[PDB]
C-alpha cells in the first residue's frame, strides 16, 4: 500500500537467468495476490502470472509457462519472480502489482516504482 | 485468451475539452474492466477499476460507463496533467489481456 | 408461506417451481390415414410403379398386422410423387407406424388432427396456452395404431389428448438440501425433497410417478400426502425443530443448482473458478454462497469442476448444394 | 385375499391390476444391413448416382462410426430406385441410426429379425401373445449399432430381446387413497400405492424402476419386500388398524380415476356437474361416489374441475393427391 | 470398503457398479438449417418444383412456428435433388422436428454441430469419451426448436449439450437382496438397493430422478444423505446387524441377475436347468448358488423360468433389392 | 458304485411290449440318475432317457417318446424300462448306464451288460 | 437337438504311435463333453468324462483337449488292446447325442 519497491536494473547475457523482487508494505501481504506484468518499452503493457503469497496458488500465461517462476517470501515481506532463457526479447520493464483478494478484483491498485531488465551480449 | 479492441490508438485534446477514451474486448467480460494511466518514466496508475466505478484519490473529472461489450472512459474539463498513456484491461479470464493504450496529447 | 429466508440458513435452497396438474380421462380422435394418394384411373404409362408402391406399402403394414421417352418421363413423375406422398406421411405419422402400441404423436399429427386450427385445438380440448406446452414437452399425446387394411392401404391412429386439470393454487416446490457450516461442523438438513404448498396448506409429495415438466407437475393421480405437524413447522420457519445431520462418515451435496444458479458450501471446502483460478468472494452474511453465469461460467469446489453455463457459436448446417 | 369392501370404506380404492413379470437376460440376434443394394453390373451412365449415393452414406455413417436422353433416364430411374431404397431402409432401421446406442427397435426390424413370421418370434423366443405385446408398448426391445464398414456399406445391428418371466399368480395391486368423512371430520388412510398379491402372499414392491404396462409390471429385478403383519392384517379386512390421519393443515387426494371410472368424496367438499347443475351427491352410507361418462361428461369437485373420456369425431389426413 | 463376502452370507448381492456423474448446467450451441438448398438461376424448367417443395416445406414448419422432354428431364432432376436434400435433413433433424420443445438429438446432429469432428466436441465440452458415452446411450443431447422463418425457410435447433460432473472416487453399488436359509428358516436382508461409496465414505441415495447408464449414473443434482451408523456398520462387515425379516406370509425376491451372472436361493426352491432337467449341484460353503451362461442358457427355479445371455444367429435385412 | 447287471435276453412278437430291467448296487442308489442307452450297429449308440431313483423325474427324447415307460423300485434297488409297441427296429441291443447326480454330470461312468431285444415272428 | 460329427469314420495304425481322434459338436457344450470304448460283445467303458478329464481307471495313454471348437481324443502310444469302438458324447442339452465313432484298427 505504501512501497512496491523492486530490486534495481541490472545486466546479464543472453541465456541467462535472472530474479527479480517486489518488497511491499502497509498492509496484510499475505492475503493480496502479487502480479507481475511487462512492458516491452515500445508495444504496450503485457501480463505475465500472479502469486498468492499466504497460499502458495500462483497462476501463468501460456507464453511466460517455462519463462516465468514466482516466490512469495512472506517472512521479510519480498515477493520474487524468475525468468529463464533470457534473450533480446526478454528486455523490457518489468512491474509488480497489488491484485485484489478474491475473483472479481484483477485490477491493480499499487504498482512497482519501475526497474528495466536488460539483456544484451 | 481473450482480445482487447482499445481505439483511438492516439487522441488529441485541448485544454478544457471533453475527451473519451473506449475499449471493448473479444467476450463479454461482465464490468471487470479497469483503467490505468501510465506516463514516461513512472508506472500506470488506477483510475476507474469496475466498469463505472473510480479508485480512491482519482479526481473526479475521470468517469466511465458500461455495456454490453462498450466500454469508455470519459475525461471532462481536461487539464495538462491529464496528458499520458491510458490501458484498459480485463479479469474476467487467464491470462489477462491489457488494451492496446492510448496516447492523450494536450493542445 | 413457505419461509425460504430460514431454509436457507440450515442449508435449504429453493428449487424449480412448479404448479401441479392431475391427468384425466384423454380425449380421443381418429386419423385415418389414406396411404395411397388419389391418382388418375387412366392406365397408360403407369406401369408397374402402383405394384411397386403397393409392395412398398406392404413390407410396412404387414408387421404392424402381424404384431417411349414420355412414357417412361410419366412413370418417372408419378414414381416420385409417390415418394413424396409416402416421405411426407411418413414424416407426420412415421413414429406411429415404427411403434404401432404407445408412440407420441408428431407436432404435424397432432395440427393434422384438428387441421392446422390450434386455435380450434385449445377450446375443443379445453387447453390452456401452458396445458400445450407442458403436454408437448412432456411427450405425453400419443397414438396407437388400431386398424391396418391389406386390401384398401389405410390405417387409424387413436390420437390420445390427455387431459390436465391444474390444481385450483398448488405450487410442487423443490427443496434441495446443501451442507452448511455450523459450530465450527459440518451438518445436513432432512426435508423431503419434493414439497407440495396450497395456500397453508402443506403435503407431502410422491412426485417419483409423475412426469416432471419446466413449467409444471403432470400425475396420472393426486399423490399428496398429510405433513407432520414438526415438518410443517420447519418449513413455516421454526428451522430449531427441523431434521439435521452431521456430515461424518457420509457423503453429502456441497452444492445445489436452481433456474441455472449455483448455491454453495464455501466454509467447509475452498471454492474457486476455472476462468481466474482464484477464490470467490464470500461474506458472514450467509451460511451459504451463490455463484451465477455473471461472475463464473465454471466454478470449481474442491475438485468437482460445474459448468454454470456458456452459449457457443451457431453453426450452419453442412450439405451438398445439388440442384 | 384382498377385501376390497372395508378397503372402499376406508377410502381405498382399486386400481389397475397388472401382472408381475421379471425382464431377464435378453437374447441377442444380429441384423446385417447391407446399405449398398444389389445393382445389376450395367454401366450405362450409373457410376455418378452409384459415388453420389455412397458419399451420401457417408455422412449418415461417419457419426456413426466416429462416435443423352437414355443415358439420364436410367441415371434418375436408379437414383430414385436408390432412394426409395434408403427411404425404406432408414425407415426400419433409422432410429438405430440416428442413436446407434440403446434405441428401440422398430416392429418393422422385429419382423426382420424373424423372416416377417411372428409366429417364429413367438416360438422361439418363449413369448405368449401378452409378453410380446407388453414388450411392444412399453418399448424394451432394443438394439445397438456394434459395427460400420467404409469399405463396403454396411452395419450389424444388436437386437436385444428381453425374456419375460412371468411370476405366475403375482399380481401388482394398485391402491389409491381417497379421502373420507367419519365422525363430523375428514380422514385419510396411508397405504402403499402399488402391493404384490401372490395367493395368500401380499408384499411391498418399489415399483419406481419398473417399465409400468397396462396388462403387467416389467422389473429388471425381483423388487418384492416382506408385507409387516399389522399392514396385511389392514389389507386382509382388519381396517380399524389402518394408518389414517387427519386432513387438516395439508391436501388430501378427494378423488380418483381408476379405468375410466372417477370416484370422489362429497361430504367434505361439494361436487357438482358442468353440463347439469349438481347433478351428483354423496348419501351419508356411501363414503365414496362412483362417477363415469354415463352420469356426467365433466365432474366439479369442489373448485376442481374433471373431464372424462369423450370420443370426438375421425378426422383425415390431408395432402395432395399428386398423379 | 464394503465386505462383500460377507454380505453374501446375509443374501446381499454385488450389483452393477456405477461411476457417480452430477449434470451442471447445460453448453448452448445453435445449428442455423437453412431448409432451402442452392437452386439453379434457370427458371425455364424450375418454378412449378420449387413451389411444390415450398408448399411441402410450409406443411411440414406451420405446425412447428404456428404451434418438353428437355424441360421435364431437367424438372425431375430439380426435384429429386430437393427429395434427397430433405430427406437426408428430415434424418439428421426430423427428431427435433417432430417434438419441437424438446428431443434428443440425433448422433449426426451431434457430429454436424462441430462439423464431424468428435476430437473437437470432446476438447470443447470437456467430455472423456466415458462421458459422452454415457450421454448417448442416456440420450440426454437434447435440442429445441427456437426459431421458425417461413418468408426464408430456415430454423435454429438450440443443442443443448449437458455437462457431467463424475465424481473422483464415489461410485454407486448397486445391492439386491435375495433370500437365504439359516436356522431352518428363510429370511430377507433389508438394504437400500442403491448405495453411494467414496473412499471410506458410504451414503444413501435415491435414483429415482437420476439417469441409469452402464457405466454412470447421472444425477441432475447430488442426492446423497447421510447413512445411518448401523447401516454403515452392517455394509462395513458386521453383518450381524443387518435389517432382516422372516419371509413367511410374503414374497421375496429368490433370484438376482448381475450382468449376466444369476444368483439363486436352491435351498428353499429347487434349482434346475430347462435345457437338461437335472439339479445344480451347491456347495455347503455357499449360501446362494452362481449360474451363467457358461453353465446353463436358461434355469428353472422352482417354477420360475429364468433364462440368461443365449446368442441366435445373424440374419440379412431381407432387401427388396431395387436396381 | 458296483455294477449295473441286468436281465436276460429275449424274442418278442411286433406289437408286443417287454420289460427292461437294470439291477445295480454299491452306491446310494436314489442318488444317481440311471440312464438308458440303445444301439443300433447301423448308426450307433442312441440316448433313449433317463429315471432319477430318488423320485419320479423322468427325461426322454423326442422320438423315443411314445416308446419308452419307465420306472424305479427303490426297495429293490432295481430300475425299469417298459417298452410299448415293440417294432421291428427293437430288434437292437439296449443298456443302463449310471450317470451323474446334477446338471452337467450327463456321462456314465459304469454301463451294465448288452442285452438285446429281439423282434421277429 | 445336437449332433457329435466324429471323423474319422476309419481309422488305422501301428503299435506304439499317437492316434488322433477329433469330434465337432454341432452347437456348443462347454467343456460337458466324454469319450467311450467299446468292443465287440463288451459293455462300453467311459475314458474321458470332461474333455480334458480322463476317467478312473484309464491308461496315462489316453488323452484329451479342448481346442477352440472342436474337441479331441489323443492316445499317446496305441497298443492292441486299445482297438474297438470310440463314440463322443455330448450332455450339454437333452437330447444327449452319441457320436458316430471311430473304430481303431491295429496296422
Amino acid at each position: 500500500a505504501v512501497q512496491l519497491q523492486q530490486s534495481g536494473a541490472e545486466l546479464m547475457r543472453p541465456g541467462a537467468s535472472m530474479k527479480i523482487s517486489c518488497k511491499a508494505t502497509g498492509y496484510t501481504f499475505s492475503s493480496y495476490w502479487i502480479d507481475w506484468v511487462k512492458q516491452r518499452p515500445g508495444h504496450g503493457l503485457e501480463w505475465i502470472g500472479e502469486i498468492l503469497p499466504g497460499s502458495g496458488d500462483t497462476n501463468y500465461n501460456e507464453n511466460f509457462k517455462g519463462k516465468a517462476a514466482f516466490t512469495a517470501d512472506t517472512s521479510s515481506n519480498t515477493a520474487y519472480m524468475q525468468l529463464t532463457s533470457l534473450t533480446s526479447e526478454d528486455s523490457a520493464v518489468f512491474y509488480c502489482a497489488r491484485g485484489g483478494r478474491y475473483h472479481g478484483q484483477g485490477f491493480f491498485d499499487y504498482w512497482g516504482q519501475g526497474t528495466t531488465l536488460t539483456v544484451s551480449s | 485468451a481473450i482480445q482487447m479492441t482499445q481505439s483511438p490508438a492516439s487522441l488529441s485534446a485541448s485544454v478544457g475539452e471533453t475527451v473519451t477514451i473506449t475499449c471493448r474486448p473479444s467476450e463479454n467480460v461482465h464490468i471487470y474492466l479497469a483503467w490505468y494511466q501510465q506516463k514516461q518514466g513512472k508506472s500506470p496508475q488506477l483510475l476507474v477499476y469496475n466498469a463505472k466505478t473510480l479508485a480512491d484519490g482519482v479526481p473526479s473529472r475521470f468517469s466511465g460507463s458500461a455495456s454490453g461489450t462498450q466500454f469508455s472512459l470519459k475525461i471532462n474539463s481536461l487539464q495538462p496533467e491529464d496528458f499520458g498513456s491510458y490501458y484498459c484491461q480485463h479479469f474476467w479470464s487467464i491470462p489477462y489481456t491489457f488494451g492496446g493504450g492510448t496516447k492523450l496529447e494536450i493542445k | 408461506i413457505l419461509h425460504y429466508e430460514k431454509l436457507s440458513k440450515i442449508g435449504l435452497v429453493k428449487g424449480v417451481t412448479r404448479k401441479y396438474k392431475i391427468k384425466s380421462n384423454p380425449l380421443t380422435k381418429d386419423i385415418v390415414i389414406k396411404m395411397i394418394p388419389n391418382v388418375s384411373n387412366m392406365s397408360q404409362c403407369t406401369g408397374s410403379v402402383m405394384e411397386n408402391y403397393k409392395t412398398r406399402l406392404n413390407g410396412i403394414l404387414t408387421p404392424i398386422k402381424g404384431a417411349k421417352i414420355s412414357c417412361k418421363q410419366t412413370e418417372l413423375s408419378l414414381d416420385l410423387a409417390l415418394s413424396k406422398y409416402l416421405s411426407d406421411l411418413l414424416f407426420v405419422f412415421g413414429p406411429n407406424l415404427q411403434d404401432p402400441v404407445s408412440n407420441s404423436m408428431t407436432i404435424q399429427a397432432i395440427s393434422q388432427a384438428f387441421g392446422g386450427n390450434y386455435e380450434t385445438l385449445l377450446r375443443t380440448l379445453g387447453y390452456a396456452t401452458e396445458d400445450f406446452d407442458d403436454l408437448l414437452e412432456s411427450d405425453s399425446i400419443t397414438g396407437q395404431i388400431i386398424y391396418v387394411d391389406l386390401s384398401s392401404y389405410y390405417i387409424i391412429v387413436r390420437v390420445y389428448f390427455p387431459i390436465l386439470t391444474e390444481i385450483q393454487q398448488a405450487y410442487i416446490q423443490e427443496l434441495l438440501p446443501v451442507s452448511f457450516n455450523n459450530d465450527n461442523s459440518e451438518w445436513i438438513s432432512i426435508v423431503p425433497n419434493f414439497i407440495l404448498v396450497r395456500n397453508t396448506l402443506i403435503s407431502n409429495i410422491e412426485i417419483g410417478f409423475c412426469l416432471i415438466t419446466k413449467r409444471s407437475v403432470i400425475c396420472n393421480q393426486d399423490y399428496a400426502t398429510p405433513m407432520t405437524n414438526n415438518m410443517r413447522e420447519c418449513l413455516t420457519g421454526s428451522t430449531e425443530k427441523c431434521p439435521r445431520e452431521l456430515v461424518v462418515s457420509s457423503h453429502v451435496p456441497r452444492f445445489a443448482l436452481s433456474n441455472g444458479v449455483l448455491f454453495a458450501n464455501c466454509i467447509s471446502v475452498t471454492c474457486q473458478c476455472q476462468t481466474t483460478g482464484r477464490a470467490i468472494s464470500q461474506s458472514g452474511e450467509q451460511t451459504l454462497l451463490m455463484i451465477d453465469n455473471t461472475t463464473c461460467p465454471t466454478a470449481v469446489l474442491g475438485n468437482v469442476i460445474i459448468s454454470l453455463g456458456k452459449y457457443l457459436g451457431s453453426v450452419n448446417y453442412n450439405s451438398e448444394g445439388i440442384a
